[PDB]
């Protein structure tokens, strides 16, 4: 299956900043991407489906972009409550014909300071 | 009825009269057709005719593909 | 509306293990049950995913290992041979139809495998 290459590994603003997420799939996937939140010790939290249609109870400010074969996520104003994880998971997984996979993220620590 | 009298078809799937399974044709007049035999009729003219699709088609096949695959027909009860 | 899975326990390595997961609160019955994996301090692994029809996929390197097979009202995973890297927490994502909105999880059940 393909990969998910999650770039950076851990990234770095304050309060009231914006911070980016990339991840970049291996095949042209078309827009077929979920982004999730994991705490440290929860289960991982919905936040946008379809790389730009949020999920029905996140905040305004997670905004999702782009097709094909690069996507991003882009957290804004953030509060202090975002010291998370945030994996990106291609759901092009469920099919017959093309199939590609369903492959996590690397990991993404948004850190405030 | 017959396609030469079809112009939209419509596959809601929440707040229909029933559920996945009603899919209503119309033109105007409105019918309620079958809900997989609709559905597994445009999976296999997509996937029949593969070597014409322009890249947008290519999201109906996967999207009609995965929501035929989810439906459990034993609870059709 | 939730999804709770249970069953998880420490084996000697080698001893099969199944893992259950049950649809608590859902109406409609079109649904892509999936189990993701997490090895204590790593991201999250992708193991399979199966559907109402029976339709089951597997991930490139849980294939011949796992086996998920459903039941009138549960999700059973299957490990077939535990090794010691196969410790983690698993967890049960279930969603509606489209196959894209994988919204409802599990708190997760920690399997752990060393003798």
């Amino acid at each position: 299956d393909l990969v998910m290459t999650q770039t950076p590994a851990s990234v770095e603003a304050g309060v009231g900043g914006t911070v980016t997420i990339n991840c970049q799939a291996s095949e042209n996937i078309g827009s077929r991407l979920a982004w999730y939140q994991q705490k440290p010790g929860q289960p991982p939290k919905l936040l946008i489906y379809r790389a730009s249609t949020l999920e029905s109870g996140v905040p305004s400010r997670f905004k999702g972009s782009g097709s094909g074969t690069e996507f991003t996520l882009t957290i804004s104003d953030l509060e202090c409550a975002d010291a998370a994880t945030y994996y990106c998971q291609c759901t092009y997984g469920v099919s017959i014909t093309i199939n590609y996979g369903n492959d996590f993220g690397g990991g993404t620590e948004v850190v405030v300071k | 009825l017959a396609l030469e009298n079809i112009s939209d078809i419509y596959l809601v799937s929440n707040q229909t009269c029933d559920g996945f399974s009603l899919a209503s044709l119309n033109s105007v007049i409105s019918r309620c057709a079958n809900g997989l035999n609709v559905v597994s009729f445009f999976i296999s003219i997509l996937k029949r005719s593969s070597s014409a699709l322009t890249g947008h088609l290519r999201e109906l096949l996967t999207t009609l593909e995965t929501l035929y695959g989810s439906f459990s027909v034993e609870d059709l009860f | 509306q939730q999804v709770k899975e249970s069953g998880g326990r420490l084996v000697t390595p080698g001893t099969p293990l199944t893992l259950t997961c049950t649809a608590s609160g859902f109406s409609l019955s079109t649904y892509w049950m999936s189990w993701v994996r997490q090895a204590p301090g790593k991201g999250l692994e992708y193991i399979g995913v199966i559907g109402g029809s029976g339709s089951t996929y597997y991930a490139s390197w849980a294939k011949g290992r796992f086996t998920i097979s459903k039941t009138s009202t549960t999700v059973d995973l299957k490990i077939t041979s535990p090794t010691t890297e196969d410790t983690a927490t698993y967890f049960c994502a279930r969603d509606s139809g489209a196959g894209v909105r994988f919204r409802f999880w599990g708190p997760g059940t920690l399997v752990t495998v060393s003798s």
